[PDB]
């Protein structure tokens, strides 16, 4: 989901 | 901010206090709306968010303008034109005398121009009623307030606890379907209009139940006949009493036949078949129509 | 809705005009990337679902996010936070009651502070000068949805998807309008679903004939097709549950007929 530190 | 002078406070509203303000500058007088913004909680209001994207949108002599929106770190300021009151006040002032028809039958004409203007532009206004309803000397009227309005590009989503309005709210949003239509705003204008004539509101609920319970001792209790489908909303009881319509020359004596055909069209319970403003303005109530002033 | 109808089409379709993105914008981003946007827009659809929120937020919240890509250099550390900020405008304004600002702080993996969302919120509405009921994809879906005979989920729910899978890659979907996309979405998920087209009577309405869309219809098969397999996947995710019909389960064509 969802809770997430999106990394790039 | 610092090229207008406040002059005098002139109502609240949705977020916050409403200043008559004049420009330095140019001597124009405006009506500042100014938006808390020490908003450690939410950051901008929605319905900040909707009057100001739609009002930006509608450029409409009966909706009345924005003409600025002012933000800075910690305050949002809108900036209105001016206008003189509010059609409220107009009627409470009017009172014993009344408000003569010619001056009705323009307001009402001028609404569901603007009305039109909104629709047409997929905005549903959803709180029309009296103090949101704002008129000036030359003798225009124009709507105001839009902060609950919303843009249906996609069917609009009901409420379920609904915080706007019992008076003039609109039976099929009362028995609990699941969206709004165009037609909620001409009920509540169609209530404004017998409001202006008798000098009183037409539907004054205590709540959702005794609001039902007196739109329908007017109008009489819906059934399948009328509204095809009322008896599987939500809310519909079986209980419901079956009281009977009322002959409209009881409800709105001083009106002639056009203005009852036209209130009744506006009051249809079946929002398939409540006419739409476009329509209302071809009615033939508004063949004599003139452009009186108001003794405010 | 039905007297305004052709006068609100005719509408969204000069607002589509206003309100679109720049197509170059992303090549001309020093930090970020279409693949960093897909990222994102794929965490949005996420979140989307974990707060139940309508389509269309999510719908508003990206064209927010593209526009305000095309005004404004951002680093990569702080999309995320123009996401969240752009999804709690879009909620702000397109649902009844939005998730408080703390939920879309905590949605983050409290990377940023209620303080930071709240202030680009505002910078966000600086950027769009207010203007924020931008025509969608979702929109004109509906729109034409009226026109199918008779009505079918499954294909309502297949235009869905393939509009939200539109979503995901500014290449190419940047340089079609919404209207267009929407058209493109409807004809294959009708194609796709009971063989028939894109009908006369929105033909006729969108000035759009069949030919008109294939360039833009090309790539969303091609996209279709290519979904199961693509970088990036809450779509058809959310495209499975029994809401949707089990749609994005459904077999592609692997030919259009065109
Ligand atoms: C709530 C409102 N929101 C807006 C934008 C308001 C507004 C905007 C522009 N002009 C005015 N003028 C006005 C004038 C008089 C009155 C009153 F209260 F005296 F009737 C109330 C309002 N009011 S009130």
């Amino acid at each position: 989901a969802a809770a997430r530190s999106l990394i790039f | 901010m610092e090229n207008f002078q406040k002059v005098e406070k002139i109502g609240e509203g949705t977020y916050g206090v409403v200043y008559k303000a004049r420009n330095k500058l140019t001597g124009e007088v405006v009506a500042l709306k100014k938006i808390r913004l020490d908003t450690e909680t939410e950051g901008v209001p929605s319905t900040a968010i909707r009057e100001i994207s739609l009002l930006k949108e509608l450029n409409h002599p009966n909706i009345v303008k924005l003409l600025d929106v002012i933000h800075t770190e910690n305050k949002l300021y809108l900036v209105f034109e001016f206008l003189h009151q509010d059609l409220k006040k107009f009627m409470d002032a009017s009172a014993l005398t009344g408000i003569p028809l010619p001056l009705i039958k323009s307001y009402l004409f001028q609404l569901l121009q603007g009305l039109a203007f909104c629709h047409s532009h997929r905005v549903l206004h959803r709180d029309l009623k009296p103090q949101n309803l704002l008129i000036n000397t030359e003798g225009a009227i124009k709507l105001a307030d839009f902060g609950l309005a919303r843009a249906f590009g996609v069917p609009v989503r009901t409420y379920t606890h609904e915080v706007v309005t019992l008076w003039y709210r609109a039976p099929e949003i009362l028995l609990g379907c699941k969206y709004y239509s165009t037609a909620v705003d001409i009920w509540s204008l169609g209530c404004i209009f017998a409001e202006m004539v008798t000098r009183r509101a037409l539907f004054p609920g205590d709540s959702e139940i005794d609001q039902l319970f007196r739109i329908f001792r007017t109008l009489g209790t819906p059934d399948e006949v009328v509204w095809p489908g009322v008896t599987s909303m939500p809310d519909y009881k079986p209980s419901f009493p079956k009281w009977a319509r009322q002959d409209f020359s009881k409800v709105v004596p001083p009106l002639d036949e056009d203005g009852r055909s036209l209130l009744s069209q506006m009051l249809h319970y079946d929002p398939n078949k409540r006419i739409s403003a476009k329509a209302a303005l071809a009615h033939p109530f508004f063949q004599d129509v003139t452009k009186p002033v108001p003794h405010l | 809705v039905p007297d305004y109808h052709e006068d609100i089409h005719t509408y969204l379709r000069e607002m589509e005009v206003k309100c679109k993105p720049k197509v170059g914008y992303m090549k001309k981003q020093p930090d970020i990337t279409n693949s960093m946007r897909a990222i994102l827009v794929d965490w949005l659809v996420e979140v989307g679902e974990e707060y139940k929120l309508q389509n269309e937020t999510l719908h508003l919240a990206v064209n927010y996010i593209d526009r305000f890509l095309s005004s404004m250099s951002v680093l990569r550390g702080k999309l995320q936070l123009v996401g969240t900020a752009a999804m709690l405008l879009a909620s702000k304004f397109e649902e009844i009651y939005p998730p408080e600002v703390a939920e879309f702080v905590y949605i983050t993996d409290d990377t940023y502070t209620k303080k930071q969302v709240l202030r680009m919120e505002h910078l966000v509405l600086k950027v769009l000068t207010f203007d924020l009921a931008a025509p969608t994809v979702n929109q004109f879906l509906t729109q034409y949805f009226l026109h199918q005979q008779p009505a079918n989920c499954k294909v309502e729910s297949l235009a869905m998807f393939l509009g939200e899978l539109s979503l995901i890659d500014a290449d190419p979907y940047l340089k079609y309008l919404p209207s267009v996309i929407a058209g493109a979405a409807f004809h294959l998920a009708l194609y796709t679903v009971t063989g028939q087209s894109w009908p006369e009577s929105l033909i006729r309405k969108t000035g759009y004939t069949l030919e008109s869309l294939k360039p833009c219809l090309m790539d969303l098969h091609q996209t279709y097709l290519k979904a199961p397999q693509h970088a990036q996947q809450s779509i058809r995710e959310k495209y499975k549950n029994s809401k949707y019909h089990g749609v994005s389960l459904l077999n592609p064509p692997e030919t259009l007929n065109l």
